[PDB]
C-alpha cells in the first residue's frame, strides 16, 4: 500500500499507506526536505482535484494520486513610516499628483498621500482639500553652399559627413533613396516643426537640402559621445558628475515632451558631452525616415539597436508603440549604464535570445551589479523606470523632480547611517 | 595526405597553400578595391587585389568600436585560421586592424553566396541540394574534430561556391570574443537559431543541424518557411521578428510537401528538424542516412549547371 | 540560471536517499524507508555558477525499475552508488552502468562512482577495488558518508562538473 | 548693503531655516527701496513656507478634533492649541499685509509686479478666511474679492493667456470661489476658460517658463476633473 | 495631570511641532514621577528630531563654507551663522545632558533603562564632538567611550544579545569608533561579531520585536558592505 504524491517545483514522492498515519505526518519529512510546512500548503486528491484535510488517514487514500499547492495567509511586510510634509516640489509615488501633506518611508523614500495608503506595495522593495499654486524657483538651404565633408560613420538610417556652411556643420546622409510625395510632405512638416525649436541642451536643427540626394544638416558638435567615455576609455565618473549628467539629460527630455515630440531613439551613442561639462542631445524625431513606407502607409518596421528598446516596442501589438514610456525606458537603461559601467545583458551573446527573452518578459536588466556607494533612492528610481507594464512607469516631470530632490539631498547622505527611529506610525 | 581527399582537391589545396606562401604582411595600402561584393548586416565585402602580388582576393570590413585590448585579443584569436586546412572551408589570407575597422582577407569566390543563386533561380533541384549537404556535414565534422568549434550561425548566406563547383563554408564562430562583440551591434529581419538555444541551454551542433535543415528547406521552396505557406502559398510549386521567434518556439516545425520531394529527403529533413535536440541525430547518424547514401551514389555536373543558370560561358 | 538533472542510482540500501537528503537539508536519516520515487530541487553555487539541481532519487529495489528508468531517461548525469559493506552492490555497478547505457542509448554519459557508508567499521570493499572500478570506466571515485556528511558535496559537485565537461 | 541680506536669505533657503529668512527679507522690505523681480520670489517662498506649515498644523489638529468626539478636556486642550496657532498665524498674516500695503502696493512701477502683489494679497486674505469665522470672515472675503477682481482685470488687459502668473491667479481665484462661495458652476466655467486660453498659445513656451506653466495647467485639469462631480 | 502632558506631547508629535513637546517632556521628567519605557521613547524621538535637523543644517552650512574659498568675505559671515547655530546646539545638548544627571541616572530602577540612558548620553556626547575641537572634543569623546563601555558591559552581563537596544548600542559605538578613532578594522570586526551574535540568536523573539531587528540588521549589512572597501 503506497500513495504517489506530486509536489511543487515539478517534484514528486511516494509514501506508504499505513493505517493510523495522516497525510500530514506522511509528507512532513518531504516538506522539511523541501523547505515547506503543511500549515502553509494545501493538499488535493485526484478524483479533477478535490481538497482534503491534512489529518486525513493515508490508508483510505491507497493507490490514489495527491497534489500539493502552497497557500498564502501572511504576506506581512512593512516600511519605516514617518509623518512629514514636503515644502518643495514632490509627487506621490502612487497617485502621481502634487503632494503637500502625507507620509514618508525613512527606508527607501517612498512618498504617498494620506488617501493612497492602502495602495502602497506591501514589500519594501529597495471632500478633500483642493490643490494650490506651488512655489516658483520651407527651410531648405540652396545648393552650392554645402561643403561635402568626410565620411565618419553609418548608423541605423544614415551616414555622417562633416561639412562647412558658415562654419562647421553636421550633415547626415539618409539611407532612404526614393521618398514618396506623401513621405516628402510629412518630412517637410516634421522639419518645420523642428525648426522653431531652441534649447541649451539640444543640438540646433539647421535645415536640409535635396539637390545632392537627400540629407539632413545639423549643427556639428565637438568632443565625443557618452558611449565612448563609458566603454572606450573606461573612464570612471564620480557621484556628483554622474548625477549631474543624469539631471542634465533629463532636463532636455522634459522640454522635448513639452513640445510633444517623441525621441524614440535615446541610446547612449546619441548623447554628447560638449566642452566636457554640458549634456547635448541630437538625432531625434524624424518619424518619416524610420518605418520604411510601402506606399501611402508607414507600417511599423523595427530598426536600430535592441538594448535600449522597451518590451512593448519589441512586442509590436500596439498601433503606436513609440510613446513617452519608450523614452522613459530608454532613460532607465541610460541610468543603469552610467551607474554600473557595464552594458546590460553582459552574460548573453545571442541577440536573438536577448530579443526573445525581453519580449516574453522573462529577462530584465540586473539590479545587483550596481556599486555600493549609490544611495538607495537612486536604486528605487532606476527600478521604477524599468517596469514591464507601460501604465505604471513615471513621466519625466516626476523623474526630474526626484532627481532634483536626491541631488540637493547629496551633502548629508555621504556618511553612513546612524541610529534609526522607531515605527512611529499607525496601522 | 591524412584525409579522404582525391587528387583534385589535394592538388587545389596545395596550390592555394603555395599562393598563401607568396603572401606576407597585410596592410590597408596593400590592396585596391575592385568592386563591392555585397553589404553585410554590420559590414560590407569588397573585391580587392593585392597590388604587390596582383592576386585578387575577398575582403570583408567590419565596423565595431571596441577598446584596443579586445582588438588585440581578437587578433590573437584569429591566428588559428592558419592551421585550418580543408576543402570545405573558404580560404583565408589574414586580417588586420586599421582606421577603426576590422578587415579580413579571404579567398575570393566567383560562384557567390547561395542567396543570390536562389534569388536568380527561384528553386533549386533536389540533386543539386543533396551534394551541398554532404560537403556541409564533412566541413562541420572537420571543424568539430580539429577545433571543436560550433558554427552557431549556419545559414545560406555563409556558403560560397565557384565556377568549378567547389563548396566551402565561412562566417564560422572561431573567435568567441568577436561573437560577443557582434551580438550588440544591430538587428536582423529573419533568424535561424534553434528554439532550445533561445532558452539558454547549450547543445553544441544540434542547433547547427536544425538550422541547416531549415536552410535546405527554404532553398528548396524559394520562400522563407516561417510562417508556413497557407493554401495558395503552398500551391505555388511583413511578419514581425518577435512573431517569428514566438512561432518558432511554440509551433511544430514545417515539412517538405509530399510528392514533389523524395520520401527519403522528407524523412531526412524530419530527422534534422526534430523539436527535441536530444532526439535529433548527430553528424555520424546523418552520414549513414539512406538519402545521403543515394546522394553519394548519384553524380551531378553541378558546375556546368550553375554556369548555365548564372549565364557564365563554361 | 543553469539547471542540471542528476540521477542517483544503485542497489537497495546503499544510501542514495541519505546522500540526497544530506545534500538538500544537511540532515542524516537513520531510518530505512525504501524509495519508489523521489525528486528534489536545490539551488547551489558551484564554481561560481548559481546552479539549479534537479535530483532524481531512484529505487534500488528492482521491482520499481520501470519507475527508475523513467527518471534515468530524463537525467543528464548519474551518481552510481554502492556501499562499502556490500560487495554485491559494488559488483552491480556494472549492471547500473549498463542500464544507463541502455536507457540513454549512449556510451558517453556523465557518471561518478560513489562508495558510501565509509563511517562504518569493518569495511569490506577496499579502496583499491573501488578505484580500479572507477578507472575501468574512466570516471571519478568519491568516498562518502551520509552520516558524517564527508564527501557529500564533492560527489554531487563532481557530477555537475562532469556534465559541464560533457556539454 | 542689501545684497548682504540677499545672500544671507539665499543661504538660509538651503539651510531650511525659514524664520531667519523671513526676518531678513522683512528687513529688506523695511529698507523702503523698490525691489527686483528675483527677490520677490524669495520673499513669497519664505513666507509661504511658514504659512503652509501652520496650515498643516491647523488641518491635523482640526482632523483630530473631529475624530475624537469624546467627553474629556483633551479636546479642550487641543482647541486651545488650535486657537494659539491660529493667533500666531493671524499675527504673521497681519505683518505680511502691513509690509505689502506699506511698501510694495504704494510702489508698483511695472503692472506685472502689481498683479503679483495683488495675488499675494488675495491669497493671504484666503489664508485668513480659512480659519476666520464671523463678520471678520465676511470682511476679509470682500477684501479678497476686491484684490482678485483688481488683479484679474489687469491680467486680462496686459498679460498673455500663457504667462504663469495669470495661470496661478486663475487657479487661486477658482480655489477661492469653490471654497468660500461654494459655486462650482462659475468656478468650473472660469477653469475651462483659462485652460482654453492656455491651450490657444500652446506653442509659445520659451526656455524661461515651460515646466511651470504645463504643471499649473495639469493641476487645473486635475481640479476640474475632481469638480466634475 | 501627567497623563494630560502625555496627551499634549502625542498631539504635538502628530502635528510634528517638536520644541513644545521637548519642553513638555523636560517638565514631565523634572516632575520626578516614575518613568516607563514607552514614555521615554517619546522624549528620545522628540530630542532626536530637532537635533538631527540642526545637525543636517550644520553639515550643509559647513559644506558651503568649503564650497568656495577664493571669494569675498562672505564665508566669514557664513561661519558666523554657523557658530551661532553651534552655540544653539550646545545649549540644548547641555540641557539634555544635565537632564540625565538630574533625574534619569539617579532614578535608575531597571538595568535596560540604565543602558538606554547611557546610550543616549554617549550619542549626545558624539553629537557635541561633531562640532567640538581640541581638548574639549577629546574630553567629550573620552566621556562617550566611558558610557559606551559601561553600557555594553551591563548589556552583555544582564540581557540577551538579540534585543534591538543592544544592537543599536553596538552600531552607534562602531559609528563613533569610525568617526573619532577612525579605526575601520576594529569597528568592522566588532560590527561583524555583533551581526554574527544576532544571527546566532534568531527565531527566538516576540511578536513586537520582529521588525526593529530587521531594520537594524539591514543597516548593519549596509555598513559592513560600505566599510569592506
Ligand atoms: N552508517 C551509515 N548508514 C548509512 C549511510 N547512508 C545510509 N545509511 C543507512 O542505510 C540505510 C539505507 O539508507 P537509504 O538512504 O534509505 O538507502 P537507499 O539506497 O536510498 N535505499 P532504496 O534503494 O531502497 O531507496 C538507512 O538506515 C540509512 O540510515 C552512511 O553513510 N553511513
Ligand atoms: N552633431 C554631431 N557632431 C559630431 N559627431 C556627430 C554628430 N552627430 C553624429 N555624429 C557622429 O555620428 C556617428 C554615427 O552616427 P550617429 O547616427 O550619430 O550614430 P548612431 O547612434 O549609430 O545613429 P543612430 O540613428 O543614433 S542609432 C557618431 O559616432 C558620432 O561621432
Ligand atoms: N566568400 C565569398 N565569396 C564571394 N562573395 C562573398 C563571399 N562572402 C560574402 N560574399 C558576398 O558579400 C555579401 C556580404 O557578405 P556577408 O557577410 O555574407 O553578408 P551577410 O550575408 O549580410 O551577412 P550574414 O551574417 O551572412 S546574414 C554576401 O551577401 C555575398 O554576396
Ligand atoms: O563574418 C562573419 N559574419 O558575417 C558578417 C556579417 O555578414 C564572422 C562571424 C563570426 C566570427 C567569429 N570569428 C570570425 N567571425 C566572422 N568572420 C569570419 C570567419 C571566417 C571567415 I573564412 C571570414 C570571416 F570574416
Ligand atoms: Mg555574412
Ligand atoms: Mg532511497
Ligand atoms: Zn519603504
Ligand atoms: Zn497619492
Amino acid at each position: 500500500p503506497i500513495v504517489r504524491v506530486f509536489l511543487p517545483n515539478k517534484q514528486r514522492t511516494v509514501v506508504p499507506a499505513r493505517c493510523g498515519v495522516t497525510v500530514r505526518d506522511s509528507l512532513k519529512k518531504a516538506l522539511m526536505m523541501r523547505g515547506l510546512i503543511p500549515e502553509c500548503c494545501a493538499v488535493y486528491r485526484i478524483q479533477e482535484k478535490k481538497p482534503i484535510g491534512w489529518d486525513t488517514d493515508i490508508s483510505w487514500l491507497t493507490g490514489e494520486e495527491l497534489h500539493v499547492e502552497v497557500l498564502e495567509n501572511v504576506p506581512l511586510t512593512t516600511h519605516n513610516f514617518v509623518r512629514k510634509t514636503f515644502f518643495t516640489l514632490a509627487f506621490c509615488d502612487f497617485c502621481r499628483k502634487l503632494l503637500f501633506q502625507g507620509f514618508r518611508c525613512q527606508t527607501c523614500g517612498y512618498k504617498f498621500h494620506q488617501r493612497c495608503s492602502t495602495e502602497v506595495p506591501l514589500m519594501c522593495v529597495n471632500r478633500d482639500r483642493s490643490s494650490s499654486a506651488p512655489n516658483v524657483h520651407d527651410w531648405e538651404i540652396p545648393d552650392g553652399q554645402i561643403t561635402v565633408g568626410q565620411r565618419i560613420g553609418s548608423g541605423s538610417f544614415g551616414t555622417v559627413y562633416k561639412g562647412k556652411w558658415h562654419g562647421d556643420v553636421a550633415v547626415k546622409m539618409l539611407n532612404v533613396t526614393a521618398p514618396t510625395p506623401q513621405q516628402l510632405q510629412a518630412f517637410k512638416n516634421e522639419v518645420g516643426v523642428l525648426r522653431k525649436t531652441r534649447h541649451v541642451n539640444i543640438l540646433l536643427f539647421m535645415g536640409y537640402s535635396t539637390k545632392p540626394q537627400l540629407a539632413i544638416v545639423t549643427q556639428w558638435c565637438e568632443g565625443s559621445s557618452l558611449y565612448h567615455h563609458l566603454h572606450i576609455i573606461e573612464t570612471k565618473f564620480e557621484m556628483i558628475k554622474l548625477i549631474d549628467i543624469a539631471r542634465q539629460t533629463a532636463q532636455g527630455m522634459d522640454y522635448l515632451h513639452a513640445k510633444s515630440i517623441i525621441h524614440r531613439d535615446l541610446k547612449s551613442n546619441n548623447i554628447f558631452l560638449h566642452e566636457d561639462l554640458t549634456v547635448k542631445i541630437g538625432d531625434f524625431g524624424l518619424a518619416t525616415v524610420k518605418s520604411r513606407w510601402s506606399g501611402s502607409h508607414q507600417f511599423e518596421q523595427l530598426s536600430g539597436s535592441i538594448l535600449w528598446m522597451a518590451p512593448e516596442v519589441i512586442r509590436m501589438q500596439d498601433k503606436n508603440p513609440y510613446s513617452f514610456q519608450s523614452d522613459v525606458y530608454a532613460f532607465g537603461i541610460v541610468l543603469y549604464e552610467l551607474m554600473t559601467g557595464q552594458l546590460p545583458y553582459s552574460n548573453i551573446n545571442n541577440r536573438d535570445q536577448i530579443i526573445f527573452m525581453v519580449g516574453r518578459g522573462y529577462l530584465s536588466p540586473d539590479l545587483s551589479k550596481v556599486r555600493s556607494n549609490c544611495p538607495k533612492a537612486m536604486k528605487r528610481l532606476m527600478a521604477e523606470c524599468l517596469k514591464k507594464k507601460r501604465d505604471e512607469r513615471p513621466l519625466f516631470p516626476q523623474i526630474l523632480a526626484s532627481i532634483e530632490l536626491l541631488a540637493r539631498s547629496l551633502p548629508k547622505i555621504h556618511r553612513s547611517a546612524s541610529e534609526p527611529s522607531l515605527n512611529r506610525a499607525g496601522f | 595526405e591524412e584525409l579522404e581527399l582525391d587528387e583534385q582537391q589535394r592538388k587545389r589545396l596545395e596550390a592555394f597553400l603555395t599562393q598563401k606562401q607568396k603572401v606576407g604582411e597585410l596592410k590597408d595600402d596593400d590592396f585596391e578595391k575592385i568592386s563591392e561584393l555585397g553589404a553585410g548586416n554590420g559590414g560590407v565585402v569588397f573585391k580587392v587585389s593585392h597590388k604587390p602580388s596582383g592576386l585578387v582576393m575577398a575582403r570583408k570590413l567590419i565596423h565595431l568600436e571596441i577598446k584596443p585590448a579586445i582588438r588585440n585579443q581578437i587578433i590573437r584569436e584569429l591566428q588559428v585560421l592558419h592551421e585550418c586546412n580543408s576543402p570545405y572551408i573558404v580560404g583565408f589570407y589574414g586580417a588586420f586592424y586599421s582606421d577603426g575597422e576590422i578587415s579580413i582577407c579571404m579567398e575570393h569566390m566567383d560562384g557567390g553566396s547561395l542567396d543570390q543563386v536562389l534569388k536568380k533561380a527561384g528553386r533549386i533541384p533536389e540533386q543539386i541540394l543533396g551534394k551541398v549537404s554532404i560537403a556541409v556535414i564533412k566541413g562541420l565534422t572537420y571543424l568539430r574534430e580539429k577545433h571543436k568549434i560550433m558554427h552557431r550561425d549556419v545559414k545560406p548566406s555563409n556558403i560560397l561556391v565557384n565556377s568549378r563547383g567547389e563548396i566551402k563554408l565561412c562566417d564560422f564562430g572561431v573567435s568567441g570574443q568577436l561573437i560577443d562583440a557582434m551580438a550588440n551591434a544591430f538587428v536582423g529581419t529573419r533568424s535561424y537559431m534553434s528554439p532550445e538555444r533561445l532558452q539558454g541551454t547549450h547543445y553544441s551542433v544540434q542547433s547547427d543541424i536544425w538550422s541547416m535543415g531549415l536552410s535546405l528547406v527554404e532553398m528548396a521552396v524559394g520562400r522563407y518557411p516561417i510562417p508556413p505557406p497557407d493554401a495558395k502559398e503552398l500551391e505555388l510549386m511583413p511578419m514581425a521578428i518577435f512573431e517569428l521567434l514566438d512561432y518558432i518556439v511554440n509551433e511544430p516545425p514545417p515539412k517538405l510537401p509530399s510528392g514533389v520531394f523524395s520520401l527519403e529527403f522528407q524523412d531526412f529533413v524530419n530527422k534534422c528538424l526534430i523539436k527535441n535536440p536530444a532526439e535529433r541525430a548527430d553528424l555520424k547518424q546523418l552520414m549513414v542516412h539512406a538519402f545521403i547514401k543515394r546522394s553519394d551514389a548519384e553524380e551531378v555536373d553541378f558546375a556546368g549547371w550553375l554556369c548555365s543558370t548564372i549565364g557564365l560561358n563554361q | 540560471m543553469t539547471e542540471y538533472k542528476l540521477v542517483v542510482v544503485g542497489a537497495g540500501g546503499v544510501g542514495k536517499s541519505a546522500l540526497t537528503i544530506q545534500l538538500i537539508q544537511n540532515h542524516f536519516v537513520d531510518e530505512y524507508d525504501p524509495t519508489i520515487e523521489d525528486s528534489y530541487r536545490k539551488q547551489v553555487v558551484i564554481d561560481g555558477e548559481t546552479c539549479l539541481l534537479d535530483i532524481l532519487d531512484t529505487a534500488g529495489q528492482e521491482e520499481y525499475s520501470a519507475m527508475r528508468d523513467q527518471y534515468m531517461r530524463t537525467g543528464e548525469g548519474f551518481l552510481c552508488v554502492f556501499a562499502i559493506n556490500n560487495t554485491k552492490s559494488f559488483e552491480d555497478i556494472h549492471h547500473y552502468r549498463e542500464q544507463i547505457k541502455r536507457v540513454k542509448d549512449s556510451e558517453d554519459v556523465p557518471m561518478v562512482l560513489v562508495g558510501n557508508k565509509c563511517d562504518l567499521p569493518s569495511r569490506t570493499v577496499d579502496t583499491k577495488q573501488a578505484q580500479d572500478l572507477a578507472r575501468s570506466y574512466g570516471i571519478p571515485f568519491i568516498e562518502t558518508s551520509a552520516k558524517t556528511r564527508q564527501g557529500v558535496d564533492d560527489a554531487f559537485y563532481t557530477l555537475v562538473r562532469e556534465i559541464r565537461k560533457h556539454k | 548693503d542689501k545684497e548682504e541680506l540677499v545672500q544671507r536669505a539665499k543661504l538660509a533657503e538651503q539651510a531650511e531655516r525659514y524664520d531667519d529668512m523671513a526676518a531678513a527679507m522683512k528687513e529688506v522690505t523695511e529698507t523702503g527701496v523698490e525691489l527686483s523681480n528675483e527677490e520677490r520670489n524669495l520673499l513669497s517662498v519664505a513666507y509661504k513656507n511658514v504659512v503652509g506649515a501652520r496650515r498643516s498644523s491647523w488641518r491635523v489638529i482640526s482632523s483630530i478634533e473631529q475624530k475624537t468626539e469624546g467627553s474629556e478636556r483633551k479636546q479642550q486642550m487641543a482647541k486651545e492649541y488650535r486657537v494659539k496657532v491660529e493667533k500666531e498665524l493671524r499675527e504673521i498674516c497681519y505683518d505680511v499685509l502691513g509690509l505689502l500695503d506699506k511698501h510694495l502696493i504704494p510702489k508698483a512701477s511695472n503692472p506685472e509686479s502689481k498683479v503679483f502683489y495683488l495675488k499675494m494679497k488675495g491669497d493671504y486674505y484666503r489664508y485668513l478666511a480659512e480659519v476666520a469665522t464671523g463678520e471678520t470672515r465676511n470682511s476679509v472675503v470682500e477684501d479678497s474679492q476686491k484684490a482678485y477682481q483688481d488683479a484679474f482685470e489687469i491680467s486680462k488687459a496686459k498679460m498673455q493667456p500663457t504667462h504663469p502668473i495669470r495661470l496661478g491667479l486663475a487657479l487661486n481665484f477658482s480655489v477661492f470661489y469653490y471654497e468660500i462661495l461654494n459655486s462650482p458652476d462659475k468656478a468650473c466655467q472660469l477653469a475651462k476658460q483659462a485652460f482654453d486660453d492656455a491651450i490657444a498659445e500652446l506653442d509659445t513656451l520659451n526656455e524661461d517658463s515651460y515646466k511651470d506653466s504645463t504643471l499649473i495647467m495639469q493641476l487645473l485639469r486635475d481640479n476640474l476633473t475632481l469638480w466634475t462631480s
